[PDB]
Formats: C-alpha cells, sequence, structure tokens
RNA sequence: AGGAUAGUGGCCUACCAUGGUUUCAACGGGUAACGGGGAAUAAGGGUUCGAUUCCGGAGAGGGAGCCUGAGAAACGGCUACC
RNA sequence: GCGGUAAUUCCAGCUCCAAUAGCGUAUAUUAAAGUUGUUGCAGUUAAAAAGCUCGUAGUUGAACUUUGGGCCCGGUUGGCCGGUCGGAUUUCCAACGGGGCCUUUCCUUCUGGCUAACCUUGAGCUUGGCGAACCAGGACUUUUACUUUGAAAAAAUUAGAGUGUUCAAAGCAGGCGUAUUGCUCGAAUAUAUUAGCAUGGAAUAAUAGAAUAGGACGUUUGGUUCUAUUUUGUUGGUUUCUAGGACCAUCGUAAUGAUUAAUAGGGACGGUCGGGGGCAUCAGUAUUCAAUUGUCAGAGGUGAAAUUCUUGGAUUUAUUGAAGACUAACUACUGCGAAAGCAUUUGCCAAGGACGUUUUCAUUAAUCAAGAACGAAAGUUAGGGGAUCGAAGAUGAUCAGAUACCGUCGUAGUCUUAACCAUAAACUAUGCCGACUAGGGAUCGGGUGGUGUUUUUUUAAUGACCCACUCGGCACCUUACGAGAAAUCAAAGUCUUUGGGUUCUGGGGGGAGUAUGGUCGCAAGGCUGAAACUUAAAGGAAUUG
C-alpha cells in the first residue's frame, strides 16, 4: 500500500480485525437485560456466560453455555445493553 | 509460548479502556463486596467468584466496580486461603496423576506430564517464597501433598 | 522472548524504510523509544509520530520520509568513555560529516555531538543515518 | 542471535570458549603441548650437529625418477637417528663417513620437502666447511 | 588462656568447638614460568615475548643450623651431613 | 612443477634483474588470518544443531513514577564597527553550552556565632533584617553499577615541544654581548589499563520502602528509663526543678498508604477437538494346522528349472474348529503427540493443545553447563506364547567359482510380561524464544456474523453445507525486494549499512571416533577421548562433454 492512515482506519476493518489486533484492544462481548416469562425481575446476562444462568425469582433457565456465545432459552426476551 | 508445550496460542480476555464503567450499573461497591464475601464463605475461589458476578450479575470487573481486587477483598475480610489457588490446582492435578500412575504403572506419557506439572509447581513455589506469601521451609512433597490439598 | 523493545522498534522502522513505506507502527512504546525518535526527528530523519495511549504500554505510529538508510541498536548497552565515542563513530558510521551515534548519558539521551559539547559520556544505545 | 552470548556480563563464557576453540588449532596445540621440546628430533632448535653413519640413495616420489643422495646421522645431544639431504651436484663426495655435519631444516616446519620421502633436514656443513663453499671451491676440506 | 616473638597472629602449646575452600574452577598436575616496568608486530581491536642496563624477590654445589652485630639464617662468615 | 637427445627451471658462459656493505638459509614469533572471529567466522548440502523434553551454576529479561512552561544572571563562539597600524574592544541582532528562581516541587537539618547579600535610609554611603557565602561540632543519615573531573599511578622506554650531535641515530643541551668584568632561555607536555580515593551528574540497569500498618509528621498530653553541667557555700551522699537521648501510650494532622493488566506467562471456567497415552474388552477376514467331505493326476515354484508334496489320493472344492499375529480397502502434500511414535469396536482412568472469556494471579519469564524422564529397530536376562515371515544353518539351482542374488525348508528372533540396553540418514541432514518484512488460494480445529441452502414437525433449536471474517496449526503455489557458492530459501531474509536473547558444535584431509585411562552397562557395547606418523589437495554446487 505504501501510504495509509493507521490512526484513523475504517470501522469495517476494525470490526473485521481480531479484538487484540485492533488499534486499541477491547471486548467484542456484551451484556443483556433478560426477561423470563412471568417474574419480570430482569436479569443481567453476559453473552459468553460460562454458567447455566437462572433468575433469582425461579430456577427456570436463562442461558446454556457453549464454546463461545451462550444460547439463550427459547422463551426469553433479551435487550443488548 | 506455553513453557511446557510448543503451543503458540493467543486466547485471552481483552479488557476495556474504560477504567470507570459502565454507566448502566446495578449494585454499589458494598453490595458487590458482600456478594463476594457470600460466595467466598461457601468455598468458591476468586476466579469462580469473578465468573459468577460477571455472568449472573452485571459486574465487568471488581477492580473497577470496587477499587480493590477479589483476593485483596478476601484477605481483608479474613477469607484468604492457606496456599494460592493456581498452586492449589496444580498440586491437585499432580495428586490425581500420581494416583493414576500408581493404578497404571506403564503410562509413561503420564510420568512425563507429571514431571512437567511438578516443575511448574516448583517454579511457582519459588516465586511465592521470594515474595513471602509462602514461608521458606515450604516444600512440596506428594505424600503430604495429598492432604495439602485439604 | 522479548528483551529490547527499542530493537524491535528500529527493526520495524528499518524494514518499512527498506520497503518504501511512509509510516510504521511500533509496539510497545518505551520512553527510550520516544527520546530516540525525538533525536531522529530533531535531526530530520523520520518526521512526526503519534503515541496511542492504550492502558497497557502504548503504541507509536511514525511517519517516514525517505531520508533514513539505517537506524540501528547496539545491544549490549556498552559503557562508553569520551574517546571510545570516537572509536565507535569510526566503526559504525558511514562518514565523519553525517550520522549520529546515540548514547544515554546522565544528562539525558542525546547524540554524540551534543555529548561532546556537554562533555559527558555514558552508555551506547544505537545509531542513525 | 548468532550463537555467542552478547550480554554485558558474559565474558567468562567467551574466554573459556576461546580456550577450547584455540585447542582446535594446530600451531597453538603444538606450542602448548610442547611437541618440539618433547619430540621433533631437535629440541625446537634451528640447527643440530650429528655424526654420519651411512650414505643413502633414496629414490624420489612420483612423478619423478631420481636418486637424492642423502645420509643417516646420529645426533650428538639426543642420540636420535635422522635422514638428511645433501643439496648439490656432487656434494655427497665431501661427506665420506664418520663426519661431524651440521643439519638444518629445509623450510616446511617439520614436513617433508618435495619428491624426497621421509627426510626433513639438509646438511649445511662438513667439519665446519660449508658445503656451498666446498662446492664453489672457495675452501678445501681438512685432512682429518 | 598461656608461651614465644621486636611486635600481630595456630607462630607453638593446653582445653574446647567443628569448622574452612569449591563448577564465579577449590585441590591436584604441567610450565621448554622469577614477577613487573616494558619489547616486537599492530587501521582499530588484538597476538606473542619479557634470563637480560630500572624496581621488587630468591639463591651462592645441595640441605640444615648458628656466632657476631642496628641489621645476616651471611656463605669472597663459621658448624655438621651429602 | 623442470629434466626421458631442439631443457626459457639442472651444470656452465654471456646478458639482465632485485637489495646493496650488506645479502641469503634454518628455527620461532607477528601481520597477512574475518584460517579464533568482542569488534568479526561458520554450522540444510562443503567440518559442524546434542535423538527429544524437563531442569540446577550462568546469561538475558515488558511497560509505568518531574514532564512541560516561564523569568533572570553571567560565560564561549561568532557579527557590522576596525573607532588600533595583517592585531582588538565593547553597545548589537543568533547559536552553543552553565547557574539560580517561580509554576502544588524540602532541592536533609539541630544548637551557635560572620549575621550575609540586611524592612536595615542618617540629609543622597548611615546607629538596628532571615546561620554557612566563612567555620564549628551534632540528629541523622537505601544500597550499588555507570559516566565526568581531579588526585594518584618512579625513572628509563613510548608519543611529543625546543635545540647543532657538521646531517642523522642520539644527547639535554645550549644561545647572546663592547667576549675586557659577563647576561640569559631551558631540561616541557601527553599517555599510563583494571583495583582502590575524592568529586559532579543522575538518564540507562538493578535494589529498598507504608498492607494481618509494630507506617510518617507533631505545636499537643501523661508516663517509664538513661545521662547531666551551671549554681544553691564549699569535697562528697541524697534529692526538686531544669536541659538532653531513647521507648511506650492517646489526641490531633493528614486526597492517610496497594502502578498497569504486556497480541509475556501461570491458573480457573465453557463447549469442543484429536489414528495422543494406559487398562480391559469386541470384531474382521486372511495365514498355518487339524477333522470330515467330493473328485482326480499331476500340483508347486521359476526367466527356465530342480530340490519338495503326490493312487497311503497331493493341489483343488465344501463345511467346521484351534492358534497366534495384524488392523487392509476408507488412508488424503489430512490428524494427535516432546520426540521416538500412534489407525478395528466399546467402556474406564487420568492428561493435553487450540479457541472463547469485560474470570483470576500478577513478572511468576526465555534459553540453559551439571543433573534427570522418555527414547524405532536390532540385541541381552528370565517366564509365557510361538500362526506368519525369518540374521544363522541346511539344501536345489545359476555361475569360471557363488557357503550371494533366485527357489524350498528352517532355529534365534518377530508377539507378550517384568527388567536391561540408550543407539539410528533418531533428517526438515535446518537448535529454542521473540519482532518485522510480499502476494494467492485451499485445508484441519475453534469461534463470530449472514432475512443464505437443505433435513426435520411447511416451520423450529440443532446437525450438515454455502458466503464473509478471525485465532491457531500441517502444508502448498507464484515472485525475489532480499539472501545465497550455487542448488535453492517467506526463511536459509531484516548480515562489511556487520550487535534482539540464549545453549550446543566445527577450524585442510587421513590416521581416528583408533590407542590409552576413566565411567555406565550382564554382555553387546555406550559416553568421554589423544598422539606418533602421513599428506596437497580431500570436499560442495553447478557447467559442457
Ligand atoms: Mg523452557
Ligand atoms: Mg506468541
Ligand atoms: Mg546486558
Ligand atoms: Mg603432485
Ligand atoms: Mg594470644
Ligand atoms: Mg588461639
Ligand atoms: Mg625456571
Ligand atoms: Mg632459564
Ligand atoms: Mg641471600
Ligand atoms: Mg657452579
Ligand atoms: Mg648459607
Ligand atoms: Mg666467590
Ligand atoms: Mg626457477
Ligand atoms: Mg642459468
Ligand atoms: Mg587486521
Ligand atoms: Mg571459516
Ligand atoms: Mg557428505
Ligand atoms: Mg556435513
Ligand atoms: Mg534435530
Ligand atoms: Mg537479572
Ligand atoms: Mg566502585
Ligand atoms: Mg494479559
Ligand atoms: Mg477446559
Ligand atoms: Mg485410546
Ligand atoms: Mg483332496
Ligand atoms: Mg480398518
Ligand atoms: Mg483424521
Ligand atoms: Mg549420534
Ligand atoms: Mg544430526
Ligand atoms: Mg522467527
Ligand atoms: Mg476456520
Ligand atoms: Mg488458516
Ligand atoms: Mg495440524
Ligand atoms: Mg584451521
Ligand atoms: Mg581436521
Amino acid at each position: 500500500v505504501l501510504v495509509q492512515d493507521l490512526l484513523h482506519p475504517t470501522a469495517a476493518s476494525e470490526a473485521r480485525k481480531h479484538k487484540l489486533k485492533t488499534l486499541v484492544q477491547g471486548p467484542r462481548s456484551y451484556f443483556l437485560d433478560v426477561k423470563c416469562p412471568g417474574c419480570l425481575n430482569i436479569t443481567t446476562v453476559f453473552s459468553h456466560a460460562q454458567t447455566a444462568v437462572t433468575c433469582e425469582s425461579c430456577s427456570t433457565i436463562l442461558c446454556t453455555p457453549t464454546g463461545g456465545k451462550a444460547k439463550l432459552s427459547e422463551g426469553t426476551s433479551f435487550r443488548r445493553k | 509460548g506455553r513453557m511446557h508445550s510448543a503451543g503458540k496460542g493467543i486466547s485471552s480476555s481483552a479488557i476495556p479502556y474504560s477504567r470507570n464503567a459502565p454507566a448502566w450499573f446495578k449494585l454499589s461497591s458494598e453490595s458487590v463486596i458482600e456478594q463476594i464475601v457470600k460466595y467466598a464463605r461457601k468455598g468458591l475461589t476468586p476466579s469462580q467468584i469473578g465468573v459468577l458476578l460477571r455472568d449472573a450479575h452485571g459486574v465487568t470487573q471488581a477492580r473497577v466496580i470496587t477499587g480493590n481486587k477479589i483476593m485483596r477483598i478476601l484477605k481483608s475480610n479474613g477469607l484468604a486461603p492457606e496456599i494460592p489457588e493456581d498452586l492449589y490446582y496444580l498440586i491437585k492435578k499432580a495428586v490425581s496423576v500420581r494416583k493414576h500412575l500408581e493404578r497404571n504403572r506403564k503410562d509413561k506419557d503420564a510420568k512425563f506430564r507429571l514431571i512437567l506439572i511438578e516443575s511448574r509447581i516448583h517454579r511457582l513455589a519459588r516465586y511465592y517464597r521470594t515474595v513471602a506469601v509462602l514461608p521458606p521451609n515450604w516444600k512440596y512433597e506428594s505424600a503430604t501433598a495429598s492432604a495439602l490439598v485439604n | 522472548t522479548r528483551s529490547s523493545v527499542l530493537a524491535d522498534a528500529l527493526n520495524a522502522i528499518n524494514n518499512a524504510e527498506k520497503t518504501g513505506k511512509r509510516q510504521v507502527l511500533i509496539r510497545p512504546s518505551s520512553k527510550v523509544i520516544i527520546k530516540f525518535l525525538q533525536v531522529m526527528q530533531k535531526h530530520g530523519y523520520i518526521g512526526e509520530f503519534e503515541y496511542i495511549d492504550d492502558h497497557r504500554s502504548g503504541k507509536i505510529v511514525v511517519q517516514l520520509n525517505g531520508r533514513l538508510n539505517k537506524c540501528g541498536v547496539i545491544s549490549p548497552r556498552f559503557n562508553v568513555k569520551i574517546g571510545d565515542i570516537e572509536k565507535w563513530t569510526a566503526n559504525l558510521l558511514p562518514a565523519r560529516q553525517f550520522g549520529y551515534v546515540i548514547l544515554t548519558t546522565s544528562a539525558g539521551i542525546m547524540d554524540h555531538e551534543e555529548a561532546r559539547r556537554k562533555h559527558v559520556s555514558g552508555k551506547i544505545l544505537g545509531f542513525v543515518y | 542471535g548468532k550463537g555467542k552470548p552478547r550480554g554485558l556480563n558474559s565474558a567468562r563464557k567467551l574466554r573459556v570458549h576461546r580456550r577450547n576453540n584455540r585447542w582446535a588449532e594446530n600451531n597453538y596445540k603444538k606450542r602448548l603441548l610442547g611437541t618440539a621440546f618433547k619430540s621433533s628430533p631437535f629440541g625446537g632448535s634451528s640447527h643440530a650437529k650429528g655424526i654420519v653413519l651411512e650414505k643413502l640413495g633414496i629414490e624420489s616420489k612420483q612423478p619423478n625418477s631420481a636418486i637424492r643422495k642423502c645420509v643417516r646421522v646420529q645426533l650428538i645431544k639426543n642420540g636420535k637417528k635422522v635422514t638428511a639431504f645433501v643439496p648439490n651436484d656432487g656434494c655427497l663426495n665431501f661427506v665420506d663417513e664418520n663426519d661431524e655435519v651440521l643439519l638444518a631444516g629445509f623450510g616446511r616446519k617439520g614436513k617433508a620437502k618435495g619428491d624426497i620421502p621421509g627426510v626433513r633436514f639438509k646438511v649445511v656443513k662438513v667439519s665446519g666447511v660449508s658445503l656451498l663453499a666446498l662446492w664453489k671451491e672457495k675452501k678445501e676440506k681438512p685432512r682429518s
């Protein structure tokens, strides 16, 4: 290329890049406000949770862990936070 | 790197730039500290406490929610273990492998990996002795290790 | 493993200049790297550069003109006296008219001409021309 | 990193490594083991006097057909037997027998010279009269 | 602690303790090794040499002992053995 | 290399050349020699990366803590001017280096004097501020390395200033007058490592500090203990206060006190991944043998044969059974493992990498003499097992011979258990760690995204595929910017523009991995490892024949 701006790259390229290999490294993970049917009592859930998270109101189940992102249960409504 | 292998993996967390965060935030520092102490009184280690606060509650990290780390909080509230956790887990692994090797005497791969694990234990014990969280005269021996776990 | 970050920085700058690029990214941005680049800048060998503050150690994005043939590091940082300066410069500079041997003295990091002026010596870091 | 250590406190390694790799040389080894003083029929000397025992017609190496007119010499200080070459046309006729000759090396640092197998020395004098001078008829050999 | 010494000191003795050195090369062996100042050759770095005009040390065929004296374990001074 | 009857090389003559009162030869040493390699070698194939990993003497080791801005003072260079007759001043634009002060900046002070520079101001040179600028003594006082300056480092020698040995090597002399009486310049200076001494600096690199606060300040407040002069009138014994250490206690003052979280490392967690390992188990045909069975004369092997088996029925067919080994095809420029190595099923046992992670510790790390684990095959010991193939051996041929290749038999071995051995073209003939530098596509594992395709229950979630992306691997294609002696190489590059860290090995070829001595081993042998002597070429890669 021989000339380029390494301080103001494109957001497309920075999202294409690996999280550590960006200009400033930071997480691609996020949190969710999750509603279970019935008990509103919204629960904060991490995307890559590692635990079978369940609401304090009842042991319903909220998210099952996977190798990456957690799989939220079928009857649930989530809000990116 | 991977001192005892040829692996060259980069699988690590990439924590954020914001040291004060995240502006959607629940529980105060006191609530988070009492949750930490509650999870510690039932026997969880700092890593498990962190994972649980992270995924079940919204706690990006205790060092920014609070001002202190989890092991410091536990040391100040009297829940510090007798040996550090990484060393505990290594001793546990070595105990399991030595038991397996007694039940199976021809597992030379297991002998090899046990030598690796013991080398690692001794390196960490060297560090902990020269920073004085283990005393000198602390020495790892399998015989007593089996209950040095507890 | 990684021992001298200055060496990696100057290797990257050298390779960028050999390849004709006009910019290069340095990781992880030590103070001595900053002062070294400041010397090279005061003498006109690189141009502007920008320190990106991640909370770990830093990055640096340097702009490069084509004036630089070799920026180098001398590892180990040998202890250098006031005549050994001349001996070194003879050994590792192209001519007696241009080029700068760089040495960390108690009076800061500098080039050897400034070190002769201030009459102080020190440890050798590298060279540039 | 080119092998060798570069660190500012790594000089002992470099020293002892040099010692070993110096033993890998030839001249250093011969100088320090003392082979000249312990071997090498001289005593590391430039010259040596000896007594003639026999004249020899050593045949040359190939490709070369010739006979080289040498002599056997018992050295006075060591008693060692040594073959020496008499360099010139007809100069073997001044070395009759039981002479006291002076020998030097030829110039190859103990090796054998040319087509002459096994000889490392040459005759410079007979009875103190300089084969060169005898051959150019400047001087004459004593009676006895 | 004492003796001895011009004086310190296992220098020697009595009693007691069990120490001291060592891969940062101890101890042992070899040196065609007195040590330096210095010499040769050296772009720079270095390699080799240094019995020898100066300084220090040691010796007087080998060993040992001693008189005299401020000073010698003296040898162009004694004593003995080889 | 010359010399074998036309010698530019021998013996001579002539001529010529080189150094020249000197020239040659021998030995040793220095340079040449970057053929010792710190500067500064090489290690795929030329000599040389230990079989692989771990690890103790060592070497090396991520980033971070006062920066920036101002105000002044006076030095060195310059610069018109030359206000002097090719010498210099001072008011000057600038540069170069020092010191001081202010910006949150105690940049150690306790007792005192000079009180210093002094609000000190007497009318335009006077009666009276703040301890170092002059000293005393003290409370103390993080430790080094590094560098500057200085002292020190005998003289001679070395470099070098001046100068008549007539030049020069040398020496330290000498030179100048009216030479009647005398005068006078010198005999410098520099170098002299490392160690030690003092001194300024304080970056670079280490080191320490306040974290179950026995922490700092301190005008405070009790107290405990120790030392004590001047005086009380004296020598002494008691004291009271008083002055000075030290320590403990409680009140007070403090933004009271813990660096990041390295695309370093360890550990945890999550769902996976794998012909990774150990134990047990299951299956598959095939091979050999045996039994029964049918038919019948050749079958086996070879290039061709013969040895061999065959009317006592060989080979062949069918049906069973036993044994032990092996794990075909699927099987690939695919996978796991430190390497050696690992391929039937299932179960158990423990382990591991990669990925993911807004989890945890926090520099714990890299490489590593000594030291240790593992280490194909063969081989050794002892048991078991023993189908196959088969070092030895026997045989049939071929052959001039053939105790070899080919054929038929066949012990040991090949398998296994418990120990030994510790070697290999154990090879990528390429040490490990780390950073950077060119394009292209495919593939293994993980993950993200996509109204994507398909299957399910048109539908969902999955799973399998497609597209894009990414981390980590096994590799591959093209090019050479570069490297290389080239063959070739994305590392064998970033190397005379020579230094990222670290271990090992080599220094012409042979003799020689021999002899000897140690050490390990039951042994076989392994590890360590010369010398004599010999030699001008051995060798690598390419080129045309
Ligand atoms: Mg390692
Ligand atoms: Mg890495
Ligand atoms: Mg260093
Ligand atoms: Mg020849
Ligand atoms: Mg005494
Ligand atoms: Mg005593
Ligand atoms: Mg001697
Ligand atoms: Mg002598
Ligand atoms: Mg004497
Ligand atoms: Mg005599
Ligand atoms: Mg005597
Ligand atoms: Mg005499
Ligand atoms: Mg000739
Ligand atoms: Mg002639
Ligand atoms: Mg040279
Ligand atoms: Mg070489
Ligand atoms: Mg070969
Ligand atoms: Mg080779
Ligand atoms: Mg290898
Ligand atoms: Mg260190
Ligand atoms: Mg010092
Ligand atoms: Mg990290
Ligand atoms: Mg896991
Ligand atoms: Mg398995
Ligand atoms: Mg039949
Ligand atoms: Mg199969
Ligand atoms: Mg596979
Ligand atoms: Mg080998
Ligand atoms: Mg090899
Ligand atoms: Mg690399
Ligand atoms: Mg993929
Ligand atoms: Mg890939
Ligand atoms: Mg792979
Ligand atoms: Mg050589
Ligand atoms: Mg050789």
